[PDB]
């Protein structure tokens, strides 16, 4: 039994591939192979053409009052600050927008193949 | 960015988290999917720890414990790291160049993946 | 007639009239081995030439009036023939109390005003309460306001609105001009010379060459140094009150590294001693106080208020008192609270171009206004209702 | 630069985690008050009274070079830092960042 | 050598804080009434009845105590084994330990 050789490098040396996330794009959005055995064609040319968020929507859901609670089963200003207050509805909105966009970009790619198809070619 | 001053799970399983990131800039407060959660616990992300996370992909980063509790313990195998300088949310528009290969080689394998077979790949 | 405003400190008293300006003056007596029978009391220092060995009678315990006889003997200088000459049957009197003053020394403050000397009325407020009527009457816009008195017994964190103290919010750190003064003697004791019966020049040190630092370890690493970058380490030349009256720091074209002069003179080098004695207000458990700092405690008593109100306080913090007189304190305060309070809300520190007489401002302020003879207490409604309504007016 | 700690053990105490580290060199002795991740790595190798070893604070990496009562005990400061220096060809740089334990390929072909 | 138990440590510790609120280190130089503690236990102060004096001292910090050296004030990676106190380097230690470390010169 003989001990591990120890192969000592620089710190710097690990970090040669690391680049920031402020300084490289989202590859996910050419993510093909990743979709595949998750999103099926149902997703991709049915149900997502019809049932995507709009900013309209989106904007009438935030601003409205919390919906009332679900009903049970049945057996049958002085110290308001003005700029505080624009500071905050502008990072609402900031919040909402990229709401929107991550949610189109997220849903964006449509599988090569898709689960439907796989299942059907996949034979026991 | 920042260092985390708190890190609370809301329960209905979990709706959201809240997380509080510090910078020299003040204090952010922020709600966060629930999916990132798991990859808060996966990077043993604590009170005091420096890290960032990616806004649209709920990546996380522990880059390390913040300088201000380096004398926590007198012999700790930690790094620490400075508190950020800037403010805790930080924008910048790039422009990246990459060419089809790229695009190509990044489909020929998958990347991550928690079955078993994933992981031996 | 006149108005007498006096901020009995544990240290320095300021004491003046409502129309006139202000004095300080020390509020304790003075005894010296230069003197065989001699007590000297109040400015009366000014006549000792070798203030070295002084000895202190003070009559403040922890910023507490606890000793009676030496504030009286004090009281009766500063109110008498030669000081002041107060006509007490026909002047009110504002006289600043300690937080939280206990109810004896309140019930003794009544009684020596009211019947000892009988003002004409008393108003006994706390030097907070003052410099936040002063800064409301600077800045009439604001609703809130945060004072940091960072004196010479202790350092409070209080806030105020309007025209009441938030009682629940206030906190103490006890860390004073006091406190570090005499860790500056024990350091300097134990390292270079002993100087621990030098309480006066050491102070005078720490008010000469202490300074808050901006970068601690930066700082360190820098005073650590030997040679030209060893930027922070001067040498101070203590007074030996025969051909050097004042102590003074050598310039540093004129400094030597190897420490040795030609001259006979006593030279105390200080390097980190200059930074680390007033880090001790910002890191109380750097000495071993296990309290939370300057910063933190403002931000804990602005967190404990209701949320609406929090933007307000943030946007007005005072720094009053004599420690706020170190060189980089207000940045340093600025730069801790900013890094500490939530992004959307601003930060705003104000340092007054003199924090000692903030208070004694204020208190000619509020003898100023119209609204002044309803806060005071006369000596007839003391009589009968006195020492409860004492009690029922002043806001201590 | 790294801080380099070699000296010889005197006491190690872990409790159910807290624990504090005792050592010594032939000018000084200390007292340590362990981390969690320290008491981890000293567990893993088995540290006990008497071994001289040297660790790496930022990383826990400890190395026993022996026992003393065998090599001698080290003479001065404690805690020492320490200028290291790598020379770091390309190949290596490329093999290392080529993969996840992509090191391995140095020294069994396989790259 | 010799230890010293927690009591003995927080003994000396509250020792020096105490020393540092003293007015003078001398005596009367001519040679020939209470006090803070004698107005608290008068006062009958309880935690918790409201907003006092004890309720007003500030909390422990949430940033951690950093080291000193107990002889020249430079950051202290080590602690004394004897009393606990820290230090920084040999020569640092020898003065400790000819000066403060058990007895208390
Ligand atoms: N230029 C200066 N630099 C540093 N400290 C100073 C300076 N001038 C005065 N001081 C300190 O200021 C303190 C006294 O300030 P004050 O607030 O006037 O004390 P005091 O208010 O009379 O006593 P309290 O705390 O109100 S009971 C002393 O400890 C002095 O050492
Ligand atoms: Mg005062
Ligand atoms: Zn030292
Ligand atoms: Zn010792």
């Amino acid at each position: 039994i003989t001990p591990g050789i120890c192969f000592s490098t620089a710190s710097l040396v690990l970090r040669a591939t690391d680049v920031h996330p402020l300084q490289r794009i989202d590859m996910g959005r050419f993510d093909l192979i990743g979709l595949e055995g998750r999103v099926s064609r149902y997703e991709a040319d049915t149900f997502l053409p019809r049932h995507r968020l709009s900013r309209r929507v989106l904007l009438e859901v935030a601003t409205a009052p919390d919906p009332p609670p679900r009903p049970k089963p049945v057996k049958m200003s002085p110290f308001y600050l003005d700029s505080l207050e624009e500071k905050r509805k502008r990072q609402r909105s900031e919040r909402l927008e990229r709401i929107f966009q991550l949610s189109e970009a997220h849903g964006a790619l449509a599988p090569v193949y898709g689960t439907e198809v796989l299942d059907f070619c996949t034979l026991p | 960015e920042g260092e985390v001053t708190e890190l609370t799970p809301c329960e209905t399983t979990i709706s959201h988290v809240i997380i509080g990131l510090k910078t020299a800039k003040g204090t952010k407060q922020l709600k966060l999917d629930p999916s990132i959660f798991e990859s808060l616990q996966k990077e043993r992300v604590e009170a005091g720890d420096v890290i960032y996370i990616e806004a649209n992909s709920g990546a996380v980063k522990r880059q390390g414990r913040c300088d201000t509790y380096a004398t926590e313990f007198d012999l700790e195998a930690e790094e620490y790291v400075p508190l950020p300088k800037g403010d805790v949310h930080k924008k910048k528009e790039i422009i990246q160049d990459v060419t089809l290969h790229d695009l190509d080689v990044a489909n020929a394998r998958p990347q991550g993946g928690q079955d078993i077979l994933s992981m031996m790949g | 007639m006149t108005t007498l405003v006096l901020d009995n400190g544990a240290y320095n008293a300021k004491i003046g009239y409502s129309h006139e300006n202000v004095s300080v003056i020390p509020n304790c007596q003075f005894r010296s081995k230069t003197a065989r029978l001699k007590t000297f009391t109040a400015n009366q220092i000014d006549e000792i030439k070798d203030p070295s060995g002084l000895f202190y009678i003070l009559p403040f315990q922890k910023g507490y009036l606890v000793n009676w006889d030496v504030q009286r003997q004090v009281w009766d200088y500063l109110f008498g023939k030669e000081m002041y000459q107060v006509d007490f049957l026909d002047t009110n009197i504002i006289i600043t109390e300690p937080y939280f003053n206990f109810t004896s020394i309140q019930e003794s403050m009544n009684e020596i005003l009211f019947e000892e000397y009988q003002f004409q009325a008393v108003l006994r407020v706390n030097a907070g309460a003052l410099s936040a009527h002063r800064y409301f009457r600077d800045n009439p816009s604001e609703l809130c306001c945060i004072i940091v008195d960072s004196g010479y017994s202790f350092t409070h964190i209080v806030p105020y609105c309007r025209s009441k103290k938030k009682k629940e919010a206030i906190i103490r750190i006890n860390v004073g001009g006091k406190l570090l003064t005499n860790h500056l003697k024990e350091i300097i004791s134990y390292r270079q010379l002993h100087v621990m019966d030098e309480t006066h020049v050491i102070n005078q040190v720490k008010e000469d060459v202490c300074y808050v630092s901006q970068d601690f370890y930066r700082d360190m690493d820098i005073a650590k140094l030997k040679g030209e970058e060893n930027t922070v380490m001067i040498d101070y030349v203590l007074p030996d009150f025969s051909t050097i009256k004042k102590g003074f720091c050598k310039p540093r074209e004129e400094m030597v590294l190897s420490g040795k002069y030609k001259s006979g003179e006593q030279i105390l080098r200080l390097a980190n001693e200059r930074f680390a004695v007033p880090e001790i207000l910002f890191n109380p458990s750097d000495i071993g106080i296990q309290e939370m700092g300057i910063p933190e405690a403002i931000v804990y008593s602005i967190q404990n208020l209701p949320e609406e109100m929090q933007p307000h306080f943030f946007k007005n913090i005072v720094l009053t008192g004599g420690n706020s007189l170190f060189p980089g304190f207000r940045d340093r305060v600025y730069s801790e609270v900013r890094c500490l309070t939530p992004t959307d809300y601003d930060v705003s520190v104000v340092l007054p171009e003199n924090p000692i007489t903030y208070a004694w401002e204020g208190g000619k302020l509020i003898s100023e206004n119209d609204d002044f003879e309803d806060m005071v207490v006369t000596r007839e409604d003391y009589e009968e209702n006195g020492h409860s309504v004492c009690e029922e007016k002043f806001d201590i | 630069e790294t801080e380099i700690i070699e000296g010889e053990v005197v006491e190690i105490q872990i409790d159910r985690k807290v624990g504090k580290l005792t050592l010594k060199t032939t000018e000084m002795e200390t007292i340590y008050d362990l981390g969690t991740k320290m008491i981890e790595s000293l567990t893993k190798d088995k540290v006990q009274a008497g071994d001289v070893i040297t660790i790496d604070k930022a990383t826990g990496k400890i190395s026993k070079l022996g026992r003393s009562f065998f090599v001698q005990c080290p003479d001065g400061e404690l805690q020492k830092r320490k200028e290291v220096v790598h020379t770091v060809s390309l190949h290596e740089i490329d093999v290392i960042n080529s993969r996840t334990q992509g090191f391995l390929a140095l020294f069994s072909g396989d790259t | 050598r010799r230890v010293l138990d927690r009591a003995a440590r927080q003994r000396r510790i509250n020792r020096q804080l105490e020393a540092l609120e003293n007015d003078n280190f001398q005596d009367d130089p001519h040679a020939g009434r209470k006090n803070f503690q004698a107005l608290l236990e008068e006062q009958n102060l309880s935690v918790a009845e409201g907003p006092n004096y004890l309720t007003a001292c500030a909390g422990p910090p949430s940033r951690p105590q950093r080291p000193f050296c107990a002889v020249c004030g430079f950051p202290s990676p080590y602690t004394c084994v004897s009393c606990g106190a820290r230090y920084c380097t040999v020569r640092c230690l020898g003065t400790h330990q000819e000066t403060r470390c058990l007895k208390w010169t």
